[PDB]
RNA sequence: UCGGAGUACAAAAAACCCUCCGAGUGAUUUUAAUCUAGACAAACCAGUCAAAAUAACCAUAACAUCACUUAUUGAUCCAAAAU
């Protein structure tokens, strides 16, 4: 399949204003 | 000082009467209370006389 | 109990299905109920022992 | 195979002298006699207890009872009264067409449900009968013309997507206890009954086309299916031009019990025979 | 043969025959909306919790039962959902029953429809989690509003 | 409890006990709690929720109940729209 | 460099625009080695972090191990670190300059997937873990009549053998 | 005889959860009569001075400097005639999350 | 019968015809809702807290407050209202 299909779905943000943001 | 139990009946149409304690001295009690059946703020008036 | 109608196509849309033609060269044999099924239950006792009884 | 069969010639002959029953099959019963089971014979010692004059159950010792300090709440109020349906999956009945417990090529009823085993109905239990139910809606594959007193909404869509026909009747307690059990009442040596009209409650529920209900407008029952089958995404099947449509469409009158026979007839099982009354009296009542 | 006072046919006169109730009113319904078989349906039985799954792949632009003003509505506004292939998805994940999450797909259909088909839209929105979405955008601009020459 | 009737030697069963309980085909009892139509103008509003809701029972007066209630009580009712039907059941209960 | 938004590995980072050896101002003078890339933040993740990084240095760098080709739209080929990149050239460069920003998707995001990086757009969510409930009890005493509700796979009714 | 009424059971007014123990939400960590556990981060303050934990994670307990609301007439008081190199000092307890807020899933390729 | 302090000095509980205070409610307006996680306490009956979500007020609170605030209270059944 395409190279770039690869998800790993355990998607982590390490941005410590990401949630904040999100609210 | 001796207070008196009186049941309130919604002016919002809907029956809807609550009892409160008043005290005996003072005149027909009006409120403003909360109607479930409608959820709004609305005028209560003492309706009837319960407990002593 | 009449005995079950020949269908096409196993399994059938139940999920039932029946026995081999040839008995397999086993040397037991789980005999088939008289509803044709397998006797394979579940048992509780004391209302926490759970088992599984094979007649 | 059975090698206790063999080893059976070894041993001497099995008479009643030598008969066990299994270990642990009787446990044995124990006596107030000897040091241990004697002496107060497991009653302890003064009071109520060993002298075997206890309260009731309900009794806390004058407190106010824990059954009786509890408010009255209708919970069982009415409840001789509730109908009662007994359920029937459609995984049930596809089970019992597959293992030939019920031919679809025959319309199928309580009484054809009942041979076949498939329900177990109590009219003195007030049960009115037999709902349908959806529970193995998604593997039902079979077309059949079912006759029951409730049905499920998903039921009906499911077995009209394989082109079967869904009829909801009312039947009272007595025909309902003929229909479960007709050769009871068939040496009974009564005349067949008229079957009852539902009640105010239920009359609304037989008279819709939605619940497909026998006392229904036969007119509405093409727009409901319709909309059953464009609500649930299929195809409504020609029935019509099917090569069993006489058994998809054959019918029970409102006021009768049986397929065929009607109401007023004796059916004399020893000389294999049925009675029909003919004074105009008779006939008026029974069709009435 | 039975006949009785409370039979159907001297209930309602208007329909005697035995096969009235079973025929097909093809003229009552002539527009035959959401031609069902030209969708596509897929199940997934997930178990282990136990639903199934129901997926609805249809191609947006070769869909030809509805208006073109309709397709280029729901192309507009449900492109989050449109397949990079250009067919449109729809999931149906509550009830157990294939049956009912078929018929939650097409009523979500339906009313995607109606809702492209009807020109009195008047685009109304929520207000509780869009304030703050105003304030950023207000802020973002308010330094967006440099005005210098480039490119 | 009369444990053998005079007429048909049967087991009788108290008339309070389905009159205010009942049973859950599972084994459980439900009943309602104690005042909660009494002086109502008294008590606060999470009391009176309180007091509102239904409330189960524990295993010494569920036996108790048993003990009280006939056979008939614990057979397996299937009414026309039962609020408790979906109740009578017990689900993933690993003991 | 984009920080957070690399699908596979958590402590990777992406390269979006490397130009190097910029003579004073003019960076469209220097030559670049990564083409630039526009921000593609995942649908369900948003507020992802891009940096640019200004480096001084002394001599002229050259190197051909962080060169990338022309059309550059391999994410396995777009993987960077940057702590690694300032250990194979920390003799030189100097970090002096910072400008970072923060993004979340939008509707640009979908195409530069589709038509650049030729793959389908992936969507998150930000799901919760699942409600706390305590071992279930033979006999829950004085517990509300919905006990039996939060214990309860589906809120449909199963018929066993019925 | 002259004394009446002496009687009455105690209402376990008391500590229920300690330090390194495991809670998850809604969990009574304490209840009292009087303030002597001040709620701090993560712990709700019922109506009856009881406090509960609002997050699932690990209960603390420390001693933290206590600047009281400025609309409290009494607290005011004390602190103002409190001299010069004098600072409150109270019990909170804490609870310290343990799980996180939640998890970013891909459900789809679209 | 209910509550506070000591007995019972530091988690909880803990008795006496032990030593002392009290309660069987008042005043005022902010008239204080529904639904539901998880908990305290508890032989049972009862008593207590409470996150999230809902309709009305600031578009930033609603736990009614004070009198040591803790006690100011009574189960079923049965009777009455307007349910
Ligand atoms: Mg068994
Ligand atoms: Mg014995
Ligand atoms: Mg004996
Ligand atoms: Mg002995
Ligand atoms: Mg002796
Ligand atoms: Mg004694
Ligand atoms: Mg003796
Ligand atoms: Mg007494
Ligand atoms: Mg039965
Ligand atoms: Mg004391
Ligand atoms: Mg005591
Ligand atoms: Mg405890
Ligand atoms: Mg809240």
């Amino acid at each position: 399949p395409v190279e770039n299909e690869a998800v790993a779905p355990e998607f982590t943000n390490r941005n410590p204003r990401n949630l904040e943001l999100l609210a | 000082s001796k207070t008196i139990l009186v049941k309130m009946m919604s002016q919002a149409g809907t029956g809807f009467s609550f009892n409160t304690k008043r005290s005996r001295l003072r005149e027909k009690l009006t409120l403003l209370h909360y109607d479930p059946v409608v959820k709004k703020k609305v005028l209560f008036v003492e309706q009837k006389k319960i407990r002593s | 109990i009449p005995r079950p109608p020949k269908h096409e196509h196993y399994p059938t849309p139940s999920g039932w299905q029946p026995p081999r033609d040839p008995a397999p060269s086993l040397p037991y044999f789980v005999r088939r109920s008289r509803m044709h099924n397998i006797p394979v239950y579940r048992d509780i006792t004391h209302g926490n022992r759970q088992m599984t009884v094979i007649r | 195979g059975p090698r206790a069969l063999d080893l059976l010639r070894a041993l001497p002959r099995v008479s009643l002298a030598n008969l066990k029953p299994n270990p642990g099959s009787r446990k044995p019963e124990r006596r107030p006699r000897g040091r241990r089971r004697g002496r107060k014979c497991g009653r302890g010692h003064k009071g109520e207890r060993q002298r075997g004059t206890r309260p009731r159950l309900g009794f806390e010792g004058g407190q106010t009872p824990f059954y009786l300090r509890i408010p009255k709440y209708g919970f069982n109020e009415g409840h001789s009264f509730r109908h009662q349906y007994q359920p029937l999956s459609l995984n049930r009945l596809q089970y019992l067409i597959d293992l030939g417990r019920v031919d679809p090529t025959q319309p199928i009823d309580l009484t054809q449900l009942v041979n076949g085993r498939g329900v177990t109905i109590q009219p003195s239990k007030r049960d009115y009968g037999v709902q349908l139910v959806e529970e193995g809606a998604d593997t039902f594959k079979a077309k059949v013309n079912i006759e029951v007193q409730m049905a499920s909404e998903l039921a009906i869509a499911a077995i009209e997507k394989n082109g079967g026909v869904v009829t909801t009747a009312f039947y009272d307690p007595r025909s309902l206890e003929i229909l479960c059990k007709p050769v009871p009442f068939f040496l009974r040596g009564q005349p067949i009954p008229k079957r009852m009209l539902p009640p105010e409650a239920l009359v609304p529920y037989y008279t819709d086309a939605k619940n497909r209900g026998y006392l229904a407008d036969p007119a509405r029952f093409p727009e409901a299916r319709l909309e059953l089958a464009r609500k649930y995404g299929y195809v409504l099947p020609d029935i019509t031009k099917d090569e069993l449509f006489k058994m998809l469409s054959t019918r029970k009158d409102p006021r009768q019990i049986f397929f065929g026979l009607a109401p007023g007839w004796v059916v004399n099982m020893a000389d294999k025979k049925i009675l029909k009354p003919t004074d105009e009296n008779l006939l008026k009542y029974y069709s009435s | 043969e039975f006949q009785s006072i409370y039979s159907l046919d001297k209930l309602y006169p208007e329909s005697r025959g035995s096969d009235t109730a079973w025929r097909l009113p093809d003229d009552a319904k002539q527009a035959n909306d959401i031609p069902v078989d030209r969708l596509t349906i897929s199940y997934c039985r997930s178990s282990g919790k136990v639903n199934s799954k129901a997926e609805v792949r249809f191609h947006l632009a070769s869909a030809d039962w509805i208006a073109e003003p309709v397709r280029l509505k729901l192309a507009v506004k449900h492109k989050n959902r449109i397949n990079r292939s250009g067919e449109l998805i729809l999931t149906s994940e509550c009830s157990r029953y294939q049956f009912r999450n078929l018929a939650d797909c097409l009523q979500k259909l339906r009313d995607m429809i109606a809702e492209a088909s009807q020109p009195a839209k008047e685009p109304s929105r929520e207000d509780a989690e869009l304030r703050r979405s105003r304030i950023e955008n207000m802020n973002r601009e308010r330094l967006r509003k440099k005005r210098i020459s480039s490119a | 409890v009369t444990y053998f009737s005079s007429r048909k030697g049967k087991r009788k069963t108290v008339k309070a006990v389905i009159y205010r309980f009942l049973r859950l085909h599972s084994g459980l009892w439900l009943r309602r709690k104690a005042g909660y139509k009494k002086k109502l103008w008294k008590k606060t509003a999470a009391r009176k929720r309180r007091l509102r809701e239904f409330v189960f029972c524990n295993k010494t007066q569920s036996k108790l109940l048993d003990k009280m209630t006939t056979s008939f009580w614990k057979r397996r009712n299937w009414y026309a729209d039962d609020p408790y039907q979906k109740y009578q059941d017990r689900t993933n209960l690993k003991v | 460099t984009n920080l957070d938004g690399h699908l596979l590995e958590p402590d990777a980072e992406y390269v979006h625009w490397l130009v190097t050896n910029i003579p004073g101002n003019r960076v469209t003078e220097g030559q670049e080695t990564c083409p630039y890339l526009p921000p593609f933040p995942a649908r369900g993740s948003g507020f992802h972090r891009f940096a640019f990084l200004l480096f001084k240095q002394d001599k002229r760098i050259d190197f051909s191990g962080d060169t990338r080709p022309s059309p550059c739209y391999q994410l396995a080929q777009r993987t960077f670190h940057t702590f690694d990149f300032y250990k194979k050239h920390q003799d030189a460069m100097t970090p002096a300059g910072l400008a970072f920003f923060q993004c979340r998707w939008d509707d640009s995001v979908t195409r530069v997937f589709h038509q650049l990086l030729d793959m389908r757009e992936p969507v998150f969510e930000f799901v919760r873990p699942p409600p706390y409930h305590p071992k279930q009890k033979r006999f829950p005493h004085r517990q509300p009549l919905r006990y039996l509700d939060r214990y309860r796979d589906s809120h449909e009714p199963t018929y066993g053998i019925y | 005889s002259k004394n009446l009424g002496g009687k009455s059971p105690g209402k376990r007014f008391g500590i229920k959860k300690m330090e390194g123990h495991y809670v998850h939400a809604g969990n009574i960590l304490a209840t009292q009569r009087h303030f002597r556990w001040h709620p701090g981060a993560h712990v709700g303050l019922g109506k009856n001075k009881c406090l509960y934990a609002l997050e699932e994670g690990v209960v603390r307990y420390t001693k933290e400097v206590y600047v009281p609301n400025p609309s409290n007439s009494e607290a005011v008081d004390l602190v103002t005639r409190l001299p010069q190199g004098a600072v409150l000092y109270k019990t909170f307890v804490h609870v310290v999350p343990a799980k996180p807020e939640g998890t970013f899933k891909l459900v789809a390729m679209l």
